[PDB]
């Protein structure tokens, strides 16, 4: 056993009645010490280091080359001049297991902290010296921290790409099916988390070509898909992730379901597809009024009204579905389909629920389309159309599928460094610059809508841990308070950025002028409704902050109807799964789930508290499992309210609490204008 | 005073071993030397033959000797995940890690291994010469049967463990500390249930009970030794396993309610490192609030 | 041919009594009369005390004298289901639905009943007469297993499922419908180790194990008429509920491999709602001609 | 039970120790007398049936509209006029069954045998109304039979794809593999069997791009095109069917041959992929001289010699792939690897064998490319190039993709009506129409080479049928003489008619100049060896047909070199299965597997005699499990010197022989030049 895990299992021992939490610092000195410095190639200067990783294909040579060399040594040293020590264990282990450029052979540590936010910030600027040191000033201040796939990839010649959320459209035909296939290989070959909207798809028993009873249904379009996960999992290194999306109103939704049941038979069950099932609100009141509902065959639909079923409003079209004697449907009963859905949440946390009217009465761009699907996250919300891929020697009608540029908010770090606005321009500009140079030649339909829509998603972590280190409890409404004024500012701060994108460049997101953005409607809520802290705490919390009111957002209002809006989309909470780690922070903004984890690497076992833990915050760092899953909901929302796409929602339940409670609990979510749901966790 | 508890842990330590991915063990698997791999699937062999017997003859003959619903339901359960889930288990890791051939042939060693054979015989003799309405015959086979859940399956058991401490064959030693973990709550429970019997006994009886334990326990551990040395001298371990079975003789004669024999010894810190929701329906407030 | 696909069929058909919550079912029960709340409670008694035979006795026994270790283990996991699971089912459903005394009378006067007890001490008379080694005797006990898996449960089951095909009871309907698709199953495997003996007779011998299951067949279905019109003339349900033990019955027959008794008849619609070739070695001069 | 069931079933009741075989007459009567002319369709004359099967979209109105209705009244009137019999009750059970058309509720029979025949005629002549009378008269007359795909839609506006099987080449690329999976998809809707050239797929551990153990190799492009072949399973009307290639020395060639199994996990087994394993002569060397052959990794060698490995000769480059220190591979036992090879084929009777070397050492059109795979039936021998299927947005390298149009002589027929050169050249004829009205918009190299390499399938059934009703023993040597002198006699004519097809139209296939036709090589064991019949019983068996000499082909030879050869394919000898019910003949020129076979339809059950079984030609009618596979050996090679593709080798063994008489039976095969390898099916 390493010295530096045995201090940090020394945290475990207590002293006093008390966790020895310090000694995780120590442990991180141990790391230091004795492993990173001694596996950590040095060079003589910074020149040979550059060359020697640009020569042997590490970096690559076109965004070097942008700055002088004296240009990229001020911005290293403007990098190690903050002198950054990794406060925990984890957080070093985890950037120097994950994320720290190593040799060939994997022995040697190539890349420090330093260097790779120097790397990822040049690689941001794109030749502005100035621009690269803020980025190093940003990243290295840890107030921004670039998604797993930047931060790891930006810069580096040997990469996948930098953006790893695709949602794809699946026309209702076999040259769509095996389109839809083969764009799913390259982009998980490409190392992105690919989701499937298989709604328009026809359900099972419906015609081909005039023939009865001959399709297979969703799921063997599932089975498909998830053959081809598995097979495309980045060269063998991760699983292969795929997620399909379902309307609830679509026939096979059973079967859709069926593939996550336990007792399903082998050709039944997909294991490596994610399942999520889009809820509109009228399966909501039909499943309120307990009036049976009617689950519909989507080529009928087609056939007798010339669109798909989920491009039209199921609110007013399904009492005309009903009443078609056309149009084929299924009865069934909305209430035992939603107790099904809370127990195979309860089962394996499937399906992801994503409330399509919640997302579409905020939707900025229902002219565009509305949000039909979400992503293997369920955080994407944005609009899509489907493509139309014809046969070969035939040209294809290409639509939008939806591809976001990932970007997290370190909250407690930024709002320490009272840095709102300058963090959420930046990470904006940076966010910018990482969709303008992703270019994938093997999917046309998410290139063309990178290209038009310019969608970015801005994420937020380290709520709980921020709340908690300054003693607020994450159910009080002092935390909603924050997070509402918080992520107002954010919104604010992420819109004046994209008009000023927008002027600078003289263009808006395709489709801009259809937006409630262009229209003004966006901004109705901001320019009547003053969203400051209405606790003294939080105001004391904004403090040094210029808090937007609501003249400042009919300024922003008038600047963004002159000058127009340059992304679709910008805000988007991510989980953060491994670089909450690196920046020592709390997982997306959810609340923790231990105080502190229990992991096991190797044959050796380690300990991580949640940062910022101590004996005086103890109580306040309340774990996930024992929080009131309505006021996690409730901040949510609060959250949900500011973020124009959806928020990485996961539920955690415990084992004690039955289906009815997981469905109370999806039930209050859609009646507080969540979005999606996630996860359902059981402990 | 325990019955239900023991039921409502046996039930919700329920497994499968399909529940287990064992391609994972296939690369350290082929790195073991032939000395190692003939150890393995001869030590795995020995404990399918235990827990065959212990599922088909030794659970089911207590079950049928021992009153009461529940005690029943308990012993009943016990038994099907002998022979039903613990010894075919082994097949999953053997059907994985070993060509059919050598399959056979370690089938066909169990058969003709002298140790194991008069193990068997020994054990299920007893479990055979129960009487109805005998409690001291029924004593004597709840004996043998503790021995086996906590003494002799640990020759068995220890390489799997020694071999998951050191971070191989960890899905395959997944399975086997699942099945060591229901072994000692098995152990405990026919403990419990034998010392029922005992405590009915007049002290004279008891001299004479704990006579045939000890006079058992040392007839089994002399053919133990003769076990461990055939299979682990190979592999050079036979000292450190005869330490890991003393320890565990002790744990079978505390189930019993009786004081160590075996002095204590340090053990190999490998082996020590290789240790459906309820539904209701939805009311029409729960859409409102 | 077939016991390793039962054993899938079976561990993956696994349940707990606790996954269903029953205290919905008071919703629905209070609302039934006085015959209806009777019929119900002693039909519940009657599967509870047959299923109880099955459990400790007729699973165990059957399991003892068949050989082969796959089979011994499916055996053991089916007695399992009746010990573990299918009783403290029945149990729950019971402290559910009646206070204790209630329950207390119900047994008594089922225990008393002149159907019940007929039926009941003619499977287990079969289950004792089994002889070691003799397989004349077991086929016969296979029979009496088959027939109470297959045929004698039915004119229970009939009620509960009537009340969840109407939606009345229908956390207790689920459960029943859980036992029901278990011992369906039960009586299938049980069925094909019948055939297995039947096979190996004579022709003569075949005949007369024809006319044994027949004649013990039609023993049990005229004690069974009996049975239901006592049990069912006060709700007026039992010319639909004999068209169900028919039916039953037939499928009983089939899965011991003989034709159907009765002629086919349709069944309430309420009650269908709730329902290697030799490896020789290349010698060389194989490649030449 | 129906009258006709009970009389057909009246066969196997003896009467004086002999079967009834003249009640099978009576039950086709019955048949007729009590079913079909129920059952069929009437109008009150051909202009109405005509019309009523065109607007109702049963007919395609382009190949009728062709000719006046005077014409089509003529030759059905032709068809009619033969007064064709079915002189089995099977025979006419499997066309009305399975290939007279019927009405969409399938509850009437709108398709006589003589109203299928004229429109298949009609669809061939292509407005030639004696063309179409001529090939009424080839048909009505059995003499040759169009393949169930041609037979069963032709003329039909429902109809699928007239091609029976296809051959895909899969470059070694996520883009090309995409791509296979999707043209499989494309072509088992058109319901053809797709068979697959996986010898080119990088093995399991290859790098994809620099790093290395990435590649899933064969297996799990195996597992795709297994759930993609599963998904496109003809509507759900015949389960979807595919075969894959492997080269033997290709390094997965165990894993490979592992999908096979019957203890296959569920990772690894594929279940509806056939599999092949394509065998140079390199490897039967190395197994025959007992030393170690290696099997390669294709990557290494794709680099090191910019071919891939089934792109070049084995037997001369062997040695520098296994000198090579560039180039990995793995050591393997020869003649275990065959052992397995066996062993596999008893318990499953996979893979297809095909011996490399046997084909493309009478190949006629190596220049184009080597035979490196067969199709589902292994038959099918052609030069094949691989396609480079790029990105999106980039142009693809189309290359050849193997596709024939297959079509049996009816050798009992052709030989009765002394019309073997008139049959030949009117199927050559069926089969370029065929080819020529082929267009499959979404599989391009088959297109592509089905517009150059214009090759055709011209098979031939009722060998063992005819030998039998003619008193000759199928392994005598009178019957390896009479297919020797009869395929010998389809070849000339079938070079001849493709000489005169390409010197009506002008042109050749493409790259004839380079072929052996061109050259005459292919010519030379015809102008120097004749092929005479050398028994006096099958000299007279040929009396009144002109037997081509030495001489006729010297003036062949002379005709093609001057005018080409329309055709680079035109005999391959398909297994013919259930169109040989309907013509009463045996299957393909394979031996009976049984005088009578019991097939279960519906609740009843049916006995179907071997064409012209009776007392005296029961024993000539020996079972092909009772022959000896060497003879058996010997008539196909016999057969195939005189066939350019393959013809469908079953081989027939019984229980008690093992591994190694089948291993005996294949080295055989190969020594004597046998092609291809089709199955090992076990009594
Ligand atoms: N907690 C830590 N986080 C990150 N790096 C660390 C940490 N502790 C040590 N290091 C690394 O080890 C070096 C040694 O740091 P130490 O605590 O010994 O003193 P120092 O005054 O920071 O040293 P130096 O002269 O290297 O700047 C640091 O410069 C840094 O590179
Ligand atoms: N074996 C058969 N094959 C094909 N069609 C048949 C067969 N048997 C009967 N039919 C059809 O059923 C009709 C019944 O007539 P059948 O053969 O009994 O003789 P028919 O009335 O004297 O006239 P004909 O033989 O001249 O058609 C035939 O005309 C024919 O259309
Ligand atoms: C992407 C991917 C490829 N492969 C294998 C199958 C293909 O035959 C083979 C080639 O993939 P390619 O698509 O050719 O990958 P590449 O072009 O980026 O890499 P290279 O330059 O080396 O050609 O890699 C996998 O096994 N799994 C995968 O996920
Ligand atoms: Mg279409
Ligand atoms: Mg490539
Ligand atoms: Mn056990
Ligand atoms: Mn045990
Ligand atoms: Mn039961
Ligand atoms: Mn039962």
């Amino acid at each position: 056993v390493p010295k530096w895990i045995q201090l940090n299992n020394e945290i475990m021992i207590q002293k006093d009645g008390k966790f020895q939490f310090d000694k995780d610092k120590e442990a991180v000195h141990s790391y230091f010490v004795d492993y990173i410095n001694q596996n950590t190639v040095f060079f003589h200067n910074l020149k040979e280091k550059l060359d020697y990783l640009v020569e042997n294909q590490y970096y690559e040579e076109e965004f070097l080359s942008l700055y002088s060399f004296e240009d990229i040594k001020e911005v290293f040293k403007t990098a190690y001049a903050k002198k950054f020590r990794f406060p925990s264990f984890m957080s070093a282990f985890k950037f120097y297991n994950d994320y720290a450029l190593k040799t060939n052979d994997k022995k040697k540590i190539l890349e420090r902290y330093e260097d790779r936010i120097s790397i990822v910030a040049l690689f941001f600027a794109n030749g502005d010296t100035e621009k690269a040191k803020e980025y190093v000033n940003l990243m290295i201040n840890q107030e921004y921290q670039p998604s797993t796939p930047t931060f790891l990839n930006a810069g580096r010649k040997r990469r996948g790409e930098l953006v790893s959320c695709f949602l794809l459209e699946v026309n209702d035909s076999l040259n769509d099916i095996s389109r839809a296939i083969d764009i799913s290989m390259q982009l998980s070959k490409l190392g992105g988390g690919v989701s499937l909207n298989l709604s328009k798809l026809r359900a099972k028993g419906e015609a081909i070509k005039d023939v009865e009873n001959a399709t297979k249904g969703v799921v063997g379009v599932m089975k498909l898909l998830d053959n081809a996960f598995r097979y495309a999992d980045q060269m063998g290194q991760r699983q292969g992730s795929g997620a399909a999306y379902l309307n609830i109103f679509h026939r096979d939704i059973n079967d859709f379901l069926d593939t996550k049941k336990i007792s399903a038979d082998e050709d039944v069950r997909v294991k490596t597809l994610s399942i999520g099932v889009v809820i509109p609100d009228k399966f909501v009141e039909l499943a309120r009024e307990d009036k049976a509902a009617y689950v519909f065959y989507p080529h009928t639909i087609y056939k007798e009204y010339g669109q798909h079923m989920d491009e039209m409003d199921m609110n007013e079209m399904y009492d005309k579905f009903v009443d078609n004697p056309r149009v084929k449907k299924e009865k069934i009963n909305p209430r035992k389909l939603l107790e099904k859905l809370a127990m195979l949440r309860s089962e394996s946390g499937y399906p992801y629920i994503m409330f399509q009217d919640n997302v579409n009465k905020v939707h900025a761009n229902n002219h565009i389309s509305k949000v039909k699907f979400s992503n293997l996250c369920s955080e994407v919300l944005q609009a899509s159309q489907v493509s139309s891929y014809t046969d070969y020697d035939e040209e294809d009608e290409i639509g939008l599928d939806i591809s976001c540029n990932l970007g997290s908010l370190n909250i407690l770090n930024v709002m320490e460094h009272k840095s709102i606005e300058k963090t959420v321009k930046l990470a904006t500009d940076s966010l910018t610059h990482v969709s303008e140079t992703t270019d994938i030649r093997n999917a046309p339909a998410v290139r063309r809508a990178n290209k038009a829509m310019k969608s970015i998603g801005l994420g937020a972590m380290n709520l709980h841990g921020y709340l908690a280190q300054n003693g607020i409890a994450y159910e009080s409404p002092e935390a909603r308070d924050f997070a509402n004024t918080f992520f107002m500012m954010v919104n604010f701060y992420s819109i004046q950025r994209s008009a000023e994108i927008a002027k600078e460049k003289g263009e808006t997101f395709d489709q801009y002028e259809g937006s409630t953005y262009a229209t003004g409607e966006y901004f109705d809520k901001y320019v009547s409704t003053d969203f400051s802290p209405k606790y003294e705490k939080i105001a004391n919390l904004f403090e040094g902050m210029h808090i937007p009111t609501t003249e400042d957002w009919k300024k922003l209002k008038a600047f963004v109807a002159e000058h127009g809006m340059y992304h679709s989309y910008r805000l988007c909470i991510a989980p953060t799964g491994s670089i909450s780690y690196v920046q020592s922070s709390t997982a997306s903004v959810m609340p923790i789930m231990e105080r502190i984890e229990e992991r096991t690497y190797g044959n050796s076992k380690t300990y991580y508290p949640m940062p910022g833990l101590a004996s005086n915050n103890w109580f306040f760092y309340k774990e996930a499992y024992d929080m009131d899953m309505f006021k996690v909901v409730d901040m949510i929302a609060t959250i949900q309210q500011h973020i124009d796409q959806g928020i990485s929602f996961t539920l955690f339940l415990k084992d004690t609490m039955t289906t009815r409670d997981l469905n109370r609990i999806d039930l209050y979510a859609h009646h507080r204008g969540i979005k999606t749901i996630y996860y359902a966790r059981t402990k | 005073d325990f019955t239900q508890m023991f039921y409502n842990q046996n039930v919700k330590q329920f497994w499968l071993p399909e529940e287990i991915a064992l391609n994972g063990d296939l690369l350290t698997w082929k790195y073991l030397g032939k000395n190692e791999q003939d150890t393995y699937m001869k030590v795995l062999a020995g404990l399918t033959l235990l827990d065959t017997e212990q599922g088909n003859t030794g659970m089911p003959i207590v079950a049928e000797h021992v009153d009461g619903h529940q005690r029943k339901a308990v012993l009943n359960f016990m038994a099907m995940m002998e022979n039903a889930v613990h010894a075919k288990s082994y097949s999953n890791i053997f059907m994985t890690l070993a060509p059919t051939e050598t399959i056979n042939e370690v089938f066909e060693w169990v058969k003709q291994n002298k140790y194991l054979q008069k193990k068997a015989q020994m054990i299920v003799g007893l479990y055979k010469a129960i009487q109805k309405d005998d409690e001291i015959s029924l004593f004597k086979a709840m004996v043998a049967s503790v021995y086996l859940e906590s003494f002799l399956f640990y020759s068995g058991f220890y390489y799997p463990l020694y071999f998951y401490g050191q971070g191989k064959l960890m899905q395959s030693g997944e399975i086997i500390n699942l099945i060591l973990r229901d072994e000692a709550i098995h152990g405990v429970y026919v403990g419990l249930l034998a010392q029922e019997i005992y405590n009915k006994q007049t002290e004279e009886k008891k001299a004479e009970l704990r006579e045939f334990a000890i006079d058992l326990l040392n007839q089994l551990y002399e053919n133990e030794l003769e076990y461990t040395e055939d299979l682990y001298d190979q592999v050079g371990l036979s000292h450190d396993v005869k330490k890991f079975i003393r320890y565990n003789a002790n744990k079978a004669l505390m189930n019993l309610g009786f004081d160590p024999y075996f002095e204590e010894e340090d053990i190999n810190p490998i082996v020590l490192n290789g240790l459906k929701a309820t539904v209701e329906p939805l009311k029409d407030d729960d859409f409102y609030f």
